[PDB]
């Protein structure tokens, strides 16, 4: 089993409304590991959204995000979710999803693993 | 970081203390030679002398720190921010199958978040017939971060980079490195720990550890930036596999839950268990190589190595404590001879490392100092009073010997039985007999051979001809006599009643052994 | 924690040897990773803990550090090796990206 990660829920949105973005692992488990969402708008750098760490509850996200996302991942399914209402024109980029290890302290490991891109598309 | 923490008159509290100490010596010494008699009456052939006081005085003192600083234990409750890392470090040479299983299933389930707790497993002999374990513990640790190395060499002997990238980087780590010792195993370990945690957790490859040891530990450890390092609590896996068990079992109780309760009262406890211990990462990183580099007066050391770290952590003037809210399950030994070799064994770090630790005394409480000095000239004493006794040329004289010996071992069970609130502690008498007979000669014995398997009979041996000299010739000078005096009659009155009690305590003792063991 | 990568485009021919430098202001308990991106790809890792070589990552990147400032070179600059390279100051509770560096051909 090699390690994947599948991403759906992707698309377009009216301004000010809700989208439910959704991060399918394989070949491992979510409460073993870090989830990140990252994404790129059209033309420009990375940026990093938000992360969660399941069987500890760990969720941050960033000043741009921080108030309207939300993060959470379901162990029943072994799967990852973003939540964000009160979307607005600037949101609109290509989601990806990572998977990492720990935190311990000037080691990190890397963010190994990176998914595919989906797409979201915030205008009128 | 961390620094030496010296006082500010190193020299003034170093010649006051080492002053104290002579001055308790002495003192200790003239109370015993004086036999000078405080308490007396008529009828009654024994009395209280100064120094039968002043033991006493001690062991009250003992049990009522004791009991303070549980009592100060329970009551105190702490948060617990779970915002500091740590690192179970395990080492293994080779365990059985059974007990490895047990140890690496309570790592895995202890009661601490995933993301804070790093497991690391160290094997000695990378010879192709030590991979059992590192497969059990990939088998054990299946869904997470796992990286094993086989390490063709040693830090002492490309591998190191290896090592220490796996190691730092990484959650689960096993490691398989060429044999060196058990002091070998800890230092690669401790050395690639580098500063990816900041609480460094020890254990053993038999160690079954509870779920609430880690957090307990690190939960005191938070409290007090002055603390360095701290215990717990350890148990017996099988203290019903002999009657050595049994008694090794209730040892372990007493010497946890009261003696190392009585030194953390002073925050100054002098060893730190083997299964059980979390030093904090800064301190150790700082001594670890002076640790590994250690000898005994130009003679390297494999014993000990639990209170070596603990003298080390002492030495930078900072306190150890002790938590019974933490507790492990260990193995110990059930035959005769290993028991004892493992006491002679421990006896022998204790007097190679009573020198070292006798720098450090300016540091820490005067209870410190106090409690080495005693501990140090107790046996000496025992020993001396014994012979005076046995050859003294009465029947009297061992009996009551005999009597005063048992009427402490029973004092010291009823506080005991007090204490932990359970009927079992009296039995806690009956290692009287068992230290007066190997303990008592394996402590000379290490002593007379402190530089370096049936080796530990001869010591027994001499004490048992000692001892059956002097009774037989203590009988005989009794034989012949006159008991028609009114003083042999008294010491018959005395006699009798006490060779009584004595058959009755110990028929007593015996039939309570056997309900509480056979049930 | 503003992370900048100093050269922001970059020429090279094939067999240069070529120098990234990142510098960040918050170099306490931070690891610093490098990727690397293709367009219409997802990033992938090169390096990790700032000295580290990710499995499979050809030996020609490395990586360094020198005080605050972070380094990434390549020996020799294969026909494959022009992408664009992102530098990252993970921790937790915020996470920051680098930007641009992106390596083209004469
Ligand atoms: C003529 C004239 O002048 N007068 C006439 C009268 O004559 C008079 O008659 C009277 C009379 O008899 O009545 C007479 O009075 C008597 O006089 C005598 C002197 O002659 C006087 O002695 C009498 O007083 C009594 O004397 C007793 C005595 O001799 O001492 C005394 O008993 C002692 O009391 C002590 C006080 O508390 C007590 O402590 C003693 O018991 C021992 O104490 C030891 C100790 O404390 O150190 C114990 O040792 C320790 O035990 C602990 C227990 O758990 C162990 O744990 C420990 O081992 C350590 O354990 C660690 C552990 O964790 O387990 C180990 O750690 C391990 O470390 C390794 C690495 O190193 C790691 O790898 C391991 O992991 C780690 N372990 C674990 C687990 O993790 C560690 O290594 C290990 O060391 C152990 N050792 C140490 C060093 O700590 C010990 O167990 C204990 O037994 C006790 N002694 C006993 C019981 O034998 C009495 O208290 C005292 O009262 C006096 N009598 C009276 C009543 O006063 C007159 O002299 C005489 O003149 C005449 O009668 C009349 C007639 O009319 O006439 C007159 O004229």
């Amino acid at each position: 089993s090699e390690v994947q990660l599948v991403e759906s829920g992707g698309g377009l949105v009216q301004p000010g409304g809700s989208l439910r973005l959704s991060c399918a692992a394989s070949g491992f488990n979510v409460s073993s590991y870090y989830i990140h969402w990252v994404r790129q708008a059209p033309g420009k750098g990375l940026e990093w959204v938000a992360s969660i760490s399941s069987s500890s509850g760990s969720t941050s996200y960033a000043d741009s995000v921080k108030g309207r996302f939300t993060i959470s991942a379901d162990t029943s399914k072994n799967t990852a979710y973003l939540q964000m209402n009160s979307l607005r024109a600037e949101d609109t980029a290509v989601y990806y999803c990572a998977r990492s290890g720990y935190y311990w302290g000037p080691y990190f490991g890397g963010f190994d693993y990176w998914g595919q891109g989906t797409l979201v598309t915030v205008s009128s | 970081i961390p620094k030496d923490l010296e006082p500010k008159h190193p020299t003034l509290w170093r010649i006051i203390y080492y002053s104290f100490g002579v001055v308790l010596l002495a003192t200790i010494t003239a109370a015993y030679v004086a036999e000078f008699q405080v308490l007396k009456h008529e009828a009654i052939l024994f009395s209280l002398g100064l120094y039968g006081l002043a033991m006493l005085l001690h062991l009250m003192m003992q049990s009522l720190f004791a009991f303070l600083e549980i009592r100060r234990v329970n009551k105190s409750e702490l948060p617990c921010s779970f915002k500091k890392t740590v690192a179970l470090t395990i080492a293994g040479y080779q365990e059985n199958p059974e007990y490895l299983i047990k140890c690496l299933e309570s790592c895995k389930y202890v009661k601490y978040p995933k993301d804070k707790l790093k497991i690391i497993l160290v094997i000695d002999g990378n010879t192709e017939d030590d991979a059992y374990m590192m497969e059990m513990f990939k088998d054990v640790f299946h869904g997470e971060d796992v990286g094993t190395y086989v390490w063709k060499g040693n830090y002492h002997t490309e591998g190191i980079n290896m090592v220490e990238e796996l190691v730092r980087n990484k959650r689960c780590v096993c490691i398989m490195q060429q044999w060196g010792g058990k002091r070998e195993v800890m230092y690669t370990a401790f050395q690639a720990i580098g500063t990816s945690v900041d609480y460094v957790q020890v254990c053993d490859s038999d160690t079954k550890l509870d779920e609430l040891a880690t957090v307990e530990m690190v939960k005191v450890l938070e409290s007090n930036d002055m603390y360095g390092a701290v215990g717990g609590d350890v148990r017996i896996l099988n203290p019903y596999d002999s009657f050595i068990s049994f008694m090794s079992s209730l040892r372990y109780w007493m010497a946890f839950n009261v003696e190392r309760a009585c030194q953390s009262y002073f925050d100054c406890v002098s060893c730190i268990s083997g299964p059980l211990g979390m030093y904090r990462n800064n301190i150790l990183q700082v001594f670890l190589e002076a640790w590994y580099r250690q000898k005994f007066l130009g003679t390297y050391c494999t014993l000990g190595d639990d209170r070596h770290l603990t003298n080390r952590v002492l030495s930078m003037g900072y306190r150890t404590k002790y938590t019974h809210k933490s507790r492990a399950f260990s193995e110990t030994p059930s035959l005769y001879l290993r028991w004892l070799n493992q006491q002679t064994r421990w006896t022998k770090s204790y007097f190679r490392e009573w020198l070292y630790n006798a720098q450090w005394w300016h540091k820490h409480h005067i209870w410190m100092t106090y409690e080495s000095v005693v501990s140090f000239i107790f046996p000496f004493f025992i020993t001396a009073t014994v012979i005076r006794l046995i050859y003294a040329g009465t029947i009297w004289n061992v009996v009551w010997l005999l009597l005063c010996i048992q009427i402490m071992s029973l004092f010291k069970s009823i506080y005991a039985c007090w204490l932990r609130g359970n009927f079992i502690m009296l039995l806690m008498s009956l290692y009287s007999m068992l230290y007066m007979t190997g303990l008592l000669p394996s402590k000379y014995f290490a002593l007379l051979t402190l530089n370096k398997n049936y080796m530990p009979i001869l010591p027994l041996s001499i004490w048992a001809a000692v001892l059956c000299g002097g009774v037989g010739y203590s009988i005989y000078m009794d034989c012949q006599n006159d008991w028609s005096t009114p003083e042999k009659q008294k010491e018959m009155y005395h006699l009798l009643y006490g060779c009584v009690g004595y058959v009755m305590y110990w028929v007593i003792m015996a039939v309570m052994y056997w309900v509480w063991v056979k049930r | 924690i503003q992370m900048t990568q100093s050269p922001s485009s970059l020429s090279a021919s094939v067999g240069d040897r070529v120098t990234i430098t990142c510098r960040a202001s918050q170099s306490v308990s931070s690891a610093v990773a490098w990727y690397q991106q293709k367009p219409g790809k997802a990033p992938k890792l090169l390096i990790y803990s700032a000295s580290s070589l990710y499995s499979g990552v050809p030996s020609r990147f490395s990586g360094s550090r020198s005080g605050t400032d972070f380094t990434l070179t390549i020996s020799s600059l294969q026909p494959e090796d022009f992408a664009t390279y992102y530098c990252q100051q993970s921790s937790s509770s915020l996470i920051t990206f680098g930007q641009g560096t992106k390596v083209e051909i004469k």
